[PDB]
């Protein structure tokens, strides 16, 4: 019944102080720490996420976890900060500077024995847990390289709980780090088999929503990863909210996973549109049914229709009848079934739940499962090999002890991911 | 002269608690169980308390919460809610074996002490999915152990038929091809409705166009009711449950058995006109009425069953099913003879306050095994299939320790079936 | 027509505490002893107070000084307060021998002064714990004494029974082992209970999951209760203690029946539910009430009393006991034939303001001697074993001049009781 | 029904003086000497620590001994120096300087005899006496030296009276004196076989404490021996004040030690916190129960899980059920069996008073005879050893006439105790 959460990153980092803040938002939890809400339900499955401490006091059950001082405070300096205990920062000194070498295989390492320890301290205050979740970039280096470190323990502690992570999944045209492929191509060949599910944030395709159809100037980061916080949030609730389907995480992880390697998922979200057109939108299941389908509404800078869907999750907040939406799912097999694999009948499965997100009526979270999620390991394949040959950064790396003959595995590993798509891509 | 219900999974409790509801509705009962006035189903306090005698099981703690802090949590013995906190996640290979199967004994220790209570246990039934983990994983788990130790009572199951168009379990084949092969040889009879067929009711007899499942569950309740209220109260011909059994199971597999109900009228559309008992029961052999998606003119009836509400009298009755023998298209199969149960109670029609249904003055229940269901199967048969050729989502129940073969043998179990209605298509 | 109880250790004390304040309520006894209404425990004097006949020893002055600053200190006499300064330890050597066997003899003689208080000496019964210095050390040093006096009045022994999951007490063993070799020979009757075994019945039948000694307490109250203030008032079978002991003491052994007490239930589980008298006695032989942690299937029962409270009647029992004696699992030693004694009190069940226990209409209180008692001696025979093995902790008899020889005698003789009971197990 | 206690050496004379402090603290005395509570328990078992003077003032049955009037005008000047009588302040005039042959062997011996003295005054004014404690350093001169001196006499002349000593054991960091572990090992020649228990304190481990878990930078010694008076008053108090389970001394020495020579304790203490976190702490059992077995919430520089558990109290003040800390020992005990010792079935030991600490709800005292014990020992008699080689400082001590193979026979008894334990570890 429980989860734990871990950050990490800089990324990590400032995903989850939004993440966070929703979840106190949903249950009227004040950036202090107390609880002034005013719904049964607020605190009647708040556990899944807090602590209640001495006092009344909710304790958000998560390790925020960074190599420098410096933006760990900067999260402890906003509102919900404050909520943190300090015993949730675990950090060091030293950056790791993006380089996964120096935080999965050397000096990260050092630090995670005591985030683990701090885990442990975490597991045993949960009554029981469901799972664990993980916030981090792919192409970072306390990201992904500690993180991912940090993952394989957790989940040789624990094989029988849910071990999801979500990562920034390094977009065709902003990568940072000059070896980011390095460093994703490294954590797939990590985590893929040391998790239950990941999945594809791409902030290019974030960034096109927001103009696209929310006709935004502004954003930041922080207006971005409030669009990644609602489909983090919007999964969980209905797991702790009364609905009406069937309102189990591992029960979504089943339904999502047809072979054990490949997992991993295009997160879209309905509705999501300006303020402009409120006052022209109707708001019915097909309406939102519509928002989930089209591939510009998706968060992954994937197209759905150009793979083929293993599978498709549907998650309704909010009252709606059985009957529309049973049948307004249907249509959308029916209509995109030339996208459906073959070999699942009825590849679209709903979740509903009865509570709508605070300030809506309705909304629905798409998770997908596509073979067009392949495209993104071949452009990172690729571009890891042109880099591999020139053992670009790679000093840094294998200064660090980093040997190439686990790189090539991890291609290889890569390109298994791409192989076996296709292999189910028929 | 008892009877005890099961609740298990969200469909099976949200069903019960409509169902609930409704005997609540039929005698006057309050919230706190304090009755003013049905002791088959009740079990009486000092205080003139009556508690229902069921239990409510579920693995996540939610749904039954709901019962918990609903007005409802007065009737219910704290003992009767059970619950666990995780669940099936859909799947058999938990519902059944790893999860479910640390609780059953519990609730098993909680149904004997009801069987303890009950001075004369007729028997049971368990409401239920046929493709949720709990819903029908534990469901079948519970199975294995009551008809051991109440062999001899009535087991009827009542659960929800997988709608063919809409499902939001996509190993619900799995899952249920996983019951049929445990309930099969289990249960003593199995009924089942689709919610994608009541919505069609809904819209066309109600006029309603935007069914819930708490409206869907109401009607659900009125056709229960008339087979557990009304059949415990007064009439001409009172049937029993076990009568039930008696006379609408045929053969030592499963039946089936689908239900129609007529009347299922708006409140509009009650007005401006007559029903009488012969044209309620017309409307009962109409397609269009039919609570599963499934043509009744494609199969051949093996059984049907008929049970009366208010205002029947057995003179109009019989004329009725004159012509429902000889005017209809129905087709039998050659080994029945055409005796239908007919049960007739005094007893009216009764309806939810503030729900669609039009108050009636009498009404019609049809319960009917016909031989289209072999192609209920062959949608399982074919859905099975292609998630098993592929093998997608087997390592969901394969790591809770399922056998592949064992998915074969049950899909095998189900072609058996298939071929016995086949079988019994076959006149002789 | 009188009795003595006897509170040694804190245990004793703390227990008695309750037992008195229940003996209070029973008949609304202030706590200055003014009773405006049992004199079988009580002495009066010409105030109208009344002395409740019992002795309280605490060889640490603390429990006595709790109940001498309590509310009831009014109402026990300041000489059958009795405190020493220093302890036991935790230990046979000192609380038997070296520390307890200086006070003594002032106990003895303010008992002794009670004994001839006593007109009609029934008999008496000591409270204490197997475990603790005090509890069980100078228990048994005073069975010694009380064996000779009053060789043939009434000797029954309740102790808390060490649980086998937890203990503060690391020479607890060794205690036990001690005293089972004196007490045995001396006693003619030890009842016992666990802590832990109560918690479960707390947590399932209370629903409490807060247990604390004072509401542990309240539980033990009632079933002494039943069998000390309701044994003396009317019913229809007035039961006395040496009828007690007469109808529960089958061999010259020892003798250990344990207690099982139904009802044991929260007030809101005592809404919605009606129980007869069979239903409380069928409550009573689910190992979920039994109060020690031993299970009642795994051995043979030898011994079986049921004493009643308020509305009961034989009838109704004579039914109940037909079914216990057909229907259950309930082995039964050859030896005996089915003969419980039955104790029917038309006395009602009385219920402590504020309290966990629901108001009862009637109560059934659960006496029995089964052949798994063995395997509570089998715990202890390795805990002993383990620790002798080592020499843990042996220092802390030895320097009180206890031997080692002793010791692995006091084994051997458990060890011969529970060959003894393996003989009974075997039938004849 | 009661105690003597006794204070000697630098460290001896401050640590009481907190000590006392608190003990006031616990009945409402005022540093004046009167009693000002307001408990009918503050004044009903006050008996075992203070005699009450005519006019209702309080006098501490203790001793201060030292070798300098300076130290003990120190302790004299604060508030609770007043409450001590004149007569309880023996000492001397010049020094010991650290030097065990000037405190036991020769000078110092000659203030023992003033001492003694004042002891026996002291005896007879007890009913009666449960026994005497001593507070101390193993490497000091006054602290050990004379200390152990007069240890040895008091036993002498009360056989039957609980001898206990807590002592402040040579951290591995820091040693003053160049001879400290000299001092210490001649300790252990003396004292083992002189007490009936002793209590191991790590300065080091106390420092950690202080920061690691109560995030605190500006301790002083006064802050540290705050924490060391809270277990010593712990367990007194209960004896003191009525509560559950069995509040005796004695019963307690007879639960910890298995066998003659192996009486070396490690304390520790529980709920114990900074500030920041009880906003986000529970109080309940199993949070006591976390606090007490994790080894760094001991005082002692020791890893009981590196040694096997031999005895284990835990000592429990304020209202808890039974049931809970019954269930929640049994977990320790079985989830950490491979840590204890497989001789003594059901080797954690309860204790339960239902008086809290003044200001907390719950607490405590985790009291533990592990073999990890004997690593200390193995410390200090090798560098011994080293010394003893090179007989540094040995010219003042065989100057005072201490002889070398008193010396080489104290070194085979810490050598006996490590055998000893590996004897019991198995
Ligand atoms: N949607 C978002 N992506 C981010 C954010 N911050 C960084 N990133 C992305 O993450 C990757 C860079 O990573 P970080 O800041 O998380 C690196 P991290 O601090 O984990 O490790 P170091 O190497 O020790 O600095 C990259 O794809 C950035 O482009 C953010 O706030 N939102
Ligand atoms: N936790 C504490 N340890 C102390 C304190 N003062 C000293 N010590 C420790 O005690 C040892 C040094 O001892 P002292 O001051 O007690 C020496 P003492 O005055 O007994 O004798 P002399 O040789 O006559 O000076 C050493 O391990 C110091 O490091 C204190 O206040 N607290
Ligand atoms: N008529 C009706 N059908 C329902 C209701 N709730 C769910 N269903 C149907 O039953 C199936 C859903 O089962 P779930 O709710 O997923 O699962 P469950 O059987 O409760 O057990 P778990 O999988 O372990 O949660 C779907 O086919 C739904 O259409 C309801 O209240 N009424
Ligand atoms: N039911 C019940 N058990 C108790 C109570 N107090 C203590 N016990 C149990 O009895 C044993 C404790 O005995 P102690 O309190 O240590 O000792 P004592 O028998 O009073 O005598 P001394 O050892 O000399 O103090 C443990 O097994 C406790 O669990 C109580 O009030 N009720
Ligand atoms: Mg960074
Ligand atoms: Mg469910
Ligand atoms: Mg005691
Ligand atoms: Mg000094």
């Amino acid at each position: 019944r429980e989860i734990v959460h871990i950050q990490a990153g800089q990324c990590g980092n400032q995903i989850g102080a939004k993440f966070w803040e929703v979840i106190s938002d949903e249950h009227g939890i004040d950036p202090t720490g107390s609880y002034h809400g005013d719904s049964d339900l607020q605190l009647e499955r708040i556990n899944v996420y807090y602590n209640e401490a001495a006092g009344n006091k909710y304790v958000p059950r998560a390790i925020l976890v960074d190599l420098e001082p410096g933006t760990m405070d900067s999260v402890r300096s906003g509102p919900f900060g404050q909520i943190f205990r300090p015993d949730n920062f675990v950090f060091g000194q030293s950056g790791a500077g993006n380089n996964w070498a120096k935080g999965h295989y050397t000096e990260g390492a050092e630090l995670v024995d005591s985030v683990l320890d701090v885990v442990r301290k975490e597991s045993e205050s949960c009554d029981c847990l469901q799972g664990f979740q993980l916030t981090h970039s792919l192409g970072g280096g306390t990201g992904s390289g500690m993180g991912t470190l940090l993952i394989s323990k957790i989940r040789e502690e624990y094989p029988d709980r849910i071990m999801n992570t979500f990562s920034v999944v390094p977009s065709p045209k902003v990568s940072d780090t000059v070896v980011e492929p390095y460093n994703a191509t490294l954590s797939v060949h990590q985590l893929v088999e040391n998790t239950d599910e990941t999945y594809c944030i791409d902030n290019e395709a974030l960034y096109d929503i927001c103009f696209r159809t929310l006709k935004l100037t502004t954003p930041t980061y922080g207006d971005l990863n409030h669009l990644v916080s609602a489909t983090m949030s919007g999964v969980t609730t209905c797991l702790r909210f009364p609905g009406q389907l069937n309102a189990d995480l591992r029960k979504l992880a089943v339904n999502m996973v047809p072979f054990p390697r490949l997992h991993f998922f295009m997160p879209g979200f309905a509705p999501l549109t300006s303020r402009g057109s409120q006052q022209y939108r109707a708001l019915t299941v097909p309406e939102l049914t519509q928002q989930m389908f089209d591939a510009k509404n998706m968060m992954a800078a994937c197209d759905p229709r150009h793979g083929r869907y293993l599978t498709v999750a549907a998650v309704f907040r909010g009252r709606m009848s059985m009957k529309e939406v049973d049948e307004q799912m249907l249509n959308v097999q029916n209509k995109n079934s030339s996208y459906f694999v073959e070999w699942i009948p009825n590849n679209v499965k709903t979740a509903v739940c009865d509570i709508p997100p605070r300030g809506l009526k309705m909304s629905a979270t798409f998770i997908g499962n596509s073979t067009a999620i392949q495209e993104l390991f071949k452009r990172i394949s690729e571009q890891f090999t042109a880099m591999f040959r020139r053992k670009a950064f790679l000093h840094w790396y294998t200064g660090e002890g980093m040997d190439e003959m686990e790189f090539t595995e991890a291609e290889s590993n890569m390109n298994d991911l791409v192989s076996e798509y296709q292999q189910y891509q028929d | 002269r008892e009877c005890i219900s099961i609740h298990v999974g969200q469909a099976g409790v949200q069903i019960g608690n409509a169902c609930w509801e409704l005997y609540c509705l039929e005698h006057g009962i309050q919230p706190d169980g304090q009755m003013p006035s049905f002791n088959t189903f009740f079990s009486e306090t000092g205080a003139g308390k009556h508690v229902p005698r069921a239990v409510f099981v579920d693995l996540e703690p939610t749904v039954i919460d709901e019962v918990r802090t609903g007005t409802y949590r007065q009737l219910f013995h704290p003992e009767q809610l059970i619950t666990g906190k995780e669940d099936a996640a859909n799947n058999y290979a938990r519902g059944h074996y790893t999860i479910g199967k640390e609780i059953i004994d519990l609730v098993l220790d909680r149904i004997r002490k009801l069987a303890d209570q009950c001075t004369g246990l007729q028997g049971f039934s368990v409401f239920h999915s046929f493709g949720g983990g709990t819903g029908s994983g534990f469901t079948s788990l519970l199975m294995e152990r009551l008809s051991v130790d109440y062999g001899k009572k009535s087991k009827l199951e009542f659960s929800i038929y997988p709608a063919p168009q809409v499902s939001t379990a996509v190993v619900e084949p799995y899952n249920s091809i996983l019951t049929t092969h445990t309930t099969l040889e289990h249960s003593d009879c199995a009924f089942m409705v689709d919610n994608e067929a009541i919505y069609d009711i809904c819209r066309r007899n109600l006029d309603i166009e935007r069914p819930t499942y708490t409206n869907l569950n109401r009607l659900i309740g009125q056709i229960v009711s008339s087979i557990t209220a009304s059949l415990r109260f007064d009439g001409a011909l009172n049937v029993d449950l076990t009568e039930f059994q008696t006379n609408l199971v045929p053969y030592p597999r499963g039946h089936f058995p689908l239900a129609t109900y007529a009347p299922v009228i708006s409140a509009e559309k009650a007005y401006h006109e007559q029903l009488s008992v012969a044209e309620i029961t017309n409307a009962c052999f109409e397609p269009a009425n039919q609570m599963v998606k499934c043509d009744p003119r494609h199969g051949k009836y093996m059984a049907c069953c008929l049970l009366y509400r208010g205002d029947v009298v057995p003179k109009d009755v019989n004329a009725a099913i004159a012509t429902i023998k000889t005017k209809r298209t129905i087709q039998f199969v050659d080994w029945c003879p055409t005796g239908f149960k007919v049960g007739i109670n005094y007893e009216p029609p009764t309806v939810v306050p503030g729900g669609d249904l039009a108050k009636v003055q009498r009404a019609v229940c049809m319960l009917s095994n016909t031989t289209a269901i072999a192609e209920a199967w062959a949608r399982l048969d074919h859905k099975f299939d292609l998630m098993y050729a592929k093998r997608a989502f087997v390592h969901w129940y394969v790591g809770e320790g399922m056998e592949e073969g064992e998915f074969s043998e049950a899909r095998e179990d189900m072609a058996a079936l298939e071929k016995d209605y086949e079988e019994v298509g076959v006149d002789s």
